[PDB]
RNA sequence: GGCCAGCAUCAGUUUUGGUGGCAGGAUAAAUCCAUAGGAAUGUAGCUUGCCUCGGUAAGUAUUAUAGCCUGUG
RNA sequence: AGAACUGGCGAUGCGGGAUGAACCGAACGUAGAGUUAAGGUGCCGGAAUACACGCUCAUCAGACACCACAAAAGGUGUUAGUUCAUCUAGACAGCCGGACGGUGGCCAUGGAAGUCGGAAUCCGCUAAGGAGUGUGUAACAACUCACCGGCCGAAUGAACUA
RNA sequence: GCAGUCAAGCGUUCAUAGCGACAUUGCUUUUUGAUUCUUCGAUGUCGGCUCUUCCUAUCAUACCGAAGCAGAAUUCGGUAA
RNA sequence: GCUCCACACAAUAUAGAUGGAUACGAAUAAGGCGUCCUUGUGGCGUCGCUGAACCAUAGCAGGCUAGCAACGGUGCACUUGGCGGAAAGGCCUUGGGUGCUUGCUGGCGAAUUGCAAUGUCAUUUUGCGUGGGGAUAAAUCAUUUGUAUACGACUUAGA
């Protein structure tokens, strides 16, 4: 109905430092730092008193309003990231040949590696995104633990983990082959 | 008003700039286009893309070669937004179209000439905010053109000269703001300003 | 990726006539097919009390 | 540094007691105050220290400026010529460099072809001496 | 039959290409650098 | 939303809502057992299992235990004592924070609290709760009780529960053809830590009910005395 | 041009055996005094078996608004016959004088149900005479204590063809 | 003695401004002036927890250290 | 399709619908000034990229004869309305627990315990709890839902019309 | 196709005055792959040698989902000329 | 004979001067300028709300002269160096020389075009003739070899 005003509290967590200007934004916190381009998204953020943030969309659409929201969302995770962290996993499973996920320097991107997936001769390869890291899990048999300050390019990353390595011409209920996530947590855990 | 008009073609309408050119000709003012690749089109670039696409297929059966053309570059586009705006087939329209020119980029002479701008053509002032909108140089690159990587490393070389050349007029007219300001408060300072200026 | 012909939206004139002589043909067979509560107070009027009375 | 930087959004918000310099019509050129708002589009102007009549009118025939003062919400006419008299709100406005162009641009068209043939004598004079306060430093 | 333009072969041979691909039309560069160096010494010395 | 709004749940069981009118018999239940009954009583029992629930209203015949929504059992004792049905019965309101649990009732007072002081069942985790022990899954083959009992008289776990295991449970579980099973003796919980709630889920699916449970209260009302005392225990 | 209120009477061009037929009011909005009569007489005809020439218009006058100045809300009654048969509508306006109210709720209804005037009727208009009567929230949200929006997007004319300035949405 | 135009005022057709006196409305309604009252999107004062030591938030307070509306003349 | 009457053409120019047997306008000597219709006022094309209020993102909308055959609805694409219900003795959604006992109800039998097969579907206690809405075992178990209770809080849900 | 039944809706009493979407009952040559060794007046021409071009309502090639797809092989559906 | 610099008169017309096409870039839910520091998506002040702006505009279509205040402004031919290749052909700049200077104050000519007739003031090109500079070739027809061909055409050879 063409609302007269909309606007969302986004939380500053004490040692987090968000300086917005344009539209763009950064933040930094102990876990290092993060940026984003919200130039198409067309909201204005507001401090109040260091500790909060209120974005504003006067005259909106619902649309715009629903873009409020996922301001705050993506902010909030940006907050969350590079305060908390993330620590996504992703466990490998085989039925007759075992897989080989190795990492790899070639070209110097730090490439993934796998081989003998399902016996294919191939060696695929899905390149690291920055900031994320991968270390395989410790103690913990068959398994892959991708972490990064961002939830944008650690989940890209398992996503691409987990495709790169899909099952063709074959019935999935036989085969149960094929890297999948396990968990999704904060690198703290239990903080 | 003035002998030539270099119109900058950024953030410009491809419609609104084409129909008041065409008229702007049609009165004899000479007018020059340029930075013809940053110009926006309404809409998102996929459907700008399906629109030039769809005059891509059309063409003479028996004879392609003399049927219409299609051509790639970003300111022939503009021009075609034009050319189908004013009789071409009349002198007048030959007459007036010869009077119009368009360039991708700034090329010298015009690189140092002013440029102004049409704002009834303005994207900002038109377009509703937040809207979708297409850039032409974009939908040129999707359509073949081979050029867009040359023309952006020119533009980046005259931004830099410009910006130069603005530094040292900069430093030239604080000091021209300072030789008026030290003539402040002169009789003939107090009366310019009782008469206005 | 590539685009197929789209319908001409010209008015046809034929088929312009054709379809106005329809249109009178239809509106005859509506015409000579034709022999064979007030909604009241609306919800949420800040008065309505005073219409009752 | 801990703080979290927020540049500015300083936005002219339309509010009660806002003064509003009409661009057309009868009352153009002419402060008024928003005694209170209509709607999205709309505001009840009122202007009565310029004497233009009190009227409601669309925010695209008018323009706001950046001065304020206060102003109860739907106050009548006499408090709201009290109330600018009080601010001196008339004042501020003269004192904007808006107004000072506005004014010189009203006094230059004003000019007669005498005076302007003055002012380009008194140009030149002006001229003469900004030219030679050039290079001397 | 996989097309010519199909992109799974082309981006097989991008990966073979890496290698002794490369490597051997490296070497016939360095080599022809060679002989065209000493084709101009050979004119230089006379 | 005029569009694009949430679908609503179809699902076609015979029950349906009691609605307003089952909590006006609730209240005028209330009101009825206040008037008959001389003491009163607010207990507090954030959870209870329903048999234990039935045990403890057959415990006695001549008593009463009106449960409902706290607001309902509110507004039947007067929410402010302007409204209480009964002289200074508002303050026996007030003291109510949990779920209720009135018990009036013609028994002497002090057996009432003698025989709660008595009662005591076993219960779940009851998360937010201090563990109330530690204990690790064996490292072997998973069993139904988890190994809290010899393996020799454990069955192994369902296969059907398994991916619970490792989406709800968070467990490294790996479902071994004929068995589940897990590589490594994962603990369950940390003795005196403050359960999780998929722990607290782990140790229901697991059976264990170490955790002990009997019912508080802290206040009675006296009808004769015509006020509320303060009296408590757990 | 703008719409102005008018005030019907009629008395049914009184014959022998009825000595003062009884009267009969009906406040109209309309362009002009003749629309006004037009649409007197349309109801007449609908909620009596008078016919324009068995009446007369015993009295025509314009009903100014006794404070044209004061912002008031406007709920208003209405109808409209399309495209099914005749149902009762409610619309609450933000309007100074119920004329101008007429005339917005005349545009809303074109533009939101494309009806025609001859179709729209106003049953009723009455005034919100105290807060918390209003029921919709787009006017309810004009009602908050100091109230300030910004408009960001003052896209400022420009007479002339062509503009050197580069001009800024500013705001 | 012929060809081409300007100027001043005139006859008909006709277009666009300035400006003055009148008739009509509820003898316009407003605004404004005095008054009898009402309320909050509660004005001053007072009261309650807070605290960067004084503004917040809710009760009172219908004009008080702002004001609004209704009817009357 | 078969009859009557009113009209254009035939014999008809002119302006507009890009043109057209029918559409709208329109009383055809040669010209000037002036005022108009249909139809338009971004360019071709003479005229405002006028004013004020509402809807439209369409992966070929729209300027279309569209108050006509496809046209009955389907879209979790938008906006405004009508009706029916809940509510600070707590509205929707959100997270946790209960979801009880004759009972493993009566008929098929290597086995159906609510959920492989048939006819009923109550009492007992509750705030509620269904001889059971679904997932899954050989059965069980277990998970889960209809409804209640535990925590924040206030407007929320359904059917139609435009 | 013919005859019939309930009604999500419509319509002055009101569906039972009348209609009515989506469904449904009885027939068109046999329930034991038995038969089906029926093929029944086109009054008018259609069909073929070289060869260009266009469409998807896609046989195949290319990329995908589902199907008792364990494999192979196969069916449907989406894009794709 | 040809080519370059000017001037002497002509013809040729102009898609149409009758002061100046006055140069940062990016965004428009943001920016230009000045200042300051801790040099940053920093603090403060200032400004738009249009070019209705800035320079220049006085002298016979812009004369002949006398001085005053400063060593500025500017046309012309030289002259030092640098930058510009997207269609650069353009810009900045050192040193004097020679004119004007309305920055300021004075001495004369304007007439008769008769009450206006755009009342002629710009270049695109071309020729002759002047006076100051610079050097003295190609293609085709024809014959002829073929890497080619219907003829045309293509590729070579012959002082």
């Amino acid at each position: 109905m063409k609302y007269i005003q909309t606007e969302q509290q986004i939380e500053v967590p004490e040692g987090v430092t968000v300086s917005i200007k344009s539209r763009i934004v950064k933040v930094v916190g102990p876990r290092g730092t993060l940026t984003k381009n919200l130039k198409h998204i067309d909201v204005t953020f507001t401090k109040v008193n260091n500790q909060l943030i209120k974005v504003a969309v006067h005259n909106g659409g619902r649309k715009h309003v629903a873009a409020l929201r996922t301001v705050k969302s993506l902010v909030d995770n940006m907050i969350t990231g590079v305060t908390k962290g993330y620590k996504y996993k992703m466990r490998y499973v085989y039925a007759h040949f075992p897989i080989n996920v190795n990492i790899v320097e070639k070209d110097g991107a730090k490439f993934i590696e796998v081989r003998n997936f399902l016996g294919d001769k191939k060696i695929r390869n899905v390149p690291v995104r920055d900031g994320v890291t991968i270390e395989f899990s410790t103690n913990v048999k068959d398994e892959i633990v991708l972490s990064g300050n961002s939830v944008e390019d650690v989940s890209q990353n398992a996503a691409d983990l987990q495709q790169i390595c899909r099952v063709r011409n074959k019935d999935i209920r036989k085969f149960l082959d094929g890297i999948y996530v396990s968990h999704k947590g904060f690198i703290t855990e239990d903080l | 008003v003035e002998p030539v008009v270099v119109i900058d073609g950024k953030g410009h309408l491809v419609g609104r700039l084409a129909s008041v050119v065409a008229k702007q000709l049609l009165n004899g003012q000479k007018i020059v286009v340029v930075r013809a690749e940053e110009l926006n089109i309404s809409g998102e670039f996929f459907r700008n893309k399906l629109k030039y696409h769809d005059f891509l297929r059309k063409a003479t059966a028996f004879n392609k070669t003399r049927g219409p053309f299609h051509f790639r570059a970003p300111s022939r586009i503009f021009y075609k937004a034009l050319r189908g705006m004013v009789s071409h087939k009349t002198a007048r329209g030959k007459a007036a179209l010869e009077r119009l020119k368009v360039f991708e980029g700034i090329p010298p002479p015009y690189d140092k000439k002013k440029r102004v701008v049409v704002p009834q053509a303005l994207r900002v002032l038109r377009l509703k905010p937040g809207r979708k909108y297409t850039t032409l140089g974009k939908l040129s690159t999707s359509v073949g053109w081979k050029y867009e990587d040359v023309v952006a490393k020119l533009e980046a070389k005259r931004k830099v000269s410009s910006a130069e050349y603005y530094a040292k007029k900069r430093a030239f007219t604080k000091k021209v703001a300072s030789a008026n300001a030290t003539a402040a408060e002169s009789d003939v300072a107090k009366q310019l300003a009782a008469l206005g200026y | 990726m590539r685009v197929r012909k789209r319908q001409s939206r010209r008015t046809s004139t034929k088929l312009k006539e054709g379809i106005k002589k329809k249109a009178s043909a239809h509106r005859k067979k509506e015409k000579k097919m034709a022999k064979k509560k007030d909604p009241g107070i609306p919800s949420n009027f800040p008065y309505k009390a005073k219409i009752l009375e | 540094s801990t703080d979290s930087i927020v540049k500015a959004s300083n936005w002219r918000l339309v509010e009660v007691g806002r003064v509003v310099l009409i661009k057309k019509g009868q009352s153009a050129g002419k402060l008024a105050a928003i005694v209170e708002i209509i709607d999205q589009k709309k505001v009840l102007i009122d202007g009565p220290k310029a004497g233009v009549p009190r009227q409601a009118i669309n925010l695209g025939q008018v323009v706001l400026t950046p001065l304020t003062f206060a102003l109860p919400r739907g106050a009548r006419t006499a408090t709201v010529s009290k109330k600018w008299a009080a601010a001196a709100v008339c004042e501020k406005w003269a004192a904007s460099s808006w107004a000072k162009k506005i004014a010189q641009r009203e006094r230059r068209a004003a000019l007669t072809d005498f005076e302007r043939f003055q002012v380009m004598v008194l140009r030149k004079q002006k001229r003469y001496t900004v030219k030679k306060a050039l290079a001397k430093a | 039959a996989k097309s010519l333009r199909a992109s799974s072969h082309l981006n097989a041979k991008s990966v073979k290409r890496r290698g002794v691909f490369q490597k051997a039309v490296d070497a016939r560069e360095q080599r022809i650098s060679d002989k065209l160096k000493e084709d101009l010494l050979k004119q230089k010395l006379e | 939303m005029p569009r694009s709004k949430r679908s609503k749940l179809v699902t076609l069981a015979q029950t349906d809502k009691k609605g307003r009118e089952n909590k006006e018999r609730i209240f005028d239940e209330v009101r009825e057992a206040l008037d008959t009954y001389r003491y009163v009583w607010v207990l507090h029992l954030d959870d209870v299992r329903t048999p234990v629930l039935q045990e403890i209203r057959t415990s006695w015949a001549g008593s009463k235990l009106i449960m409902g929504k706290r607001k309902v059992l509110q507004k039947a004792l007067g929410e402010k004592r302007e409204e209480e049905y009964k002289e200074n019965l508002y303050q026996l309101s007030k003291l109510c924070s949990g779920v209720t649990g009135l018990l009036f009732t013609d028994e002497d007072v002090n057996t009432v609290k003698e025989y709660f002081k008595s009662y005591v069942r076993s219960d779940y985790s009851r998360p937010n709760t201090k563990a109330p022990l530690t204990f690790t899954i064996p490292e072997g083959i998973v069993y139904s009780r988890g190994g809290q009992i010899p393996a020799e008289e454990d069955v192994p776990m369902i296969h059907s529960l398994e991916p619970t295991m490792r989406n709800k449970f968070e467990i490294p579980t790996k479902i071994k053809a004929g068995k589940i099973t897990i590589d490594s003796p994962y603990l369950v919980c940390t003795e005196g830590e403050k359960l999780d709630v998929r722990q607290a889920l782990i140790l229901k699916q697991f059976g264990i009910a170490a955790s002990e449970f009997k019912v508080k209260v802290s206040a009675y009302y006296d009808n004769d005395s015509s006020t509320v005392e303060s009296t408590n225990i757990n | 041009a703008h719409f102005k209120e008018y005030q019907v009477i009629g008395r049914r061009l009184p014959t022998e055996s009825v000595p003062e037929p009884k009267l009969f009011r009906m406040r109209i909005f309309a362009s002009n005094e003749v629309i006004a009569k037009s649409r007197y007489w349309y109801f007449l005809q609908k909620l009596h078996k008078v016919k324009k020439a068995s009446g007369e218009i015993v009295s025509i006058n314009q009903i100014n608004e006794a404070h044209p100045t004061k912002v008031k809300n406007f709920g208003v009654w209405v109808r409209y016959d399309s495209r099914s048969g005749t149902h009762n509508m409610y619309k609450e306006i933000r309007d100074v004088s119920r004329v101008a109210a007429v005339e917005t709720l005349y545009q809303d209804m074109a533009a939101r149900h494309r009806a025609r005037f001859r179709s729209i009727h106003i049953l009723k208009v009455a005034e919100i005479e105290k807060t918390a009567d209003v029921k919709r929230q787009y006017v309810k949200q004009f009602l908050t204590k100091d109230l300030k929006f910004p408009l960001p997007h003052r896209v400022q004319k420009s007479t002339k063809t062509f503009s050197y300035k580069r001009p800024s949405t500013f705001y």
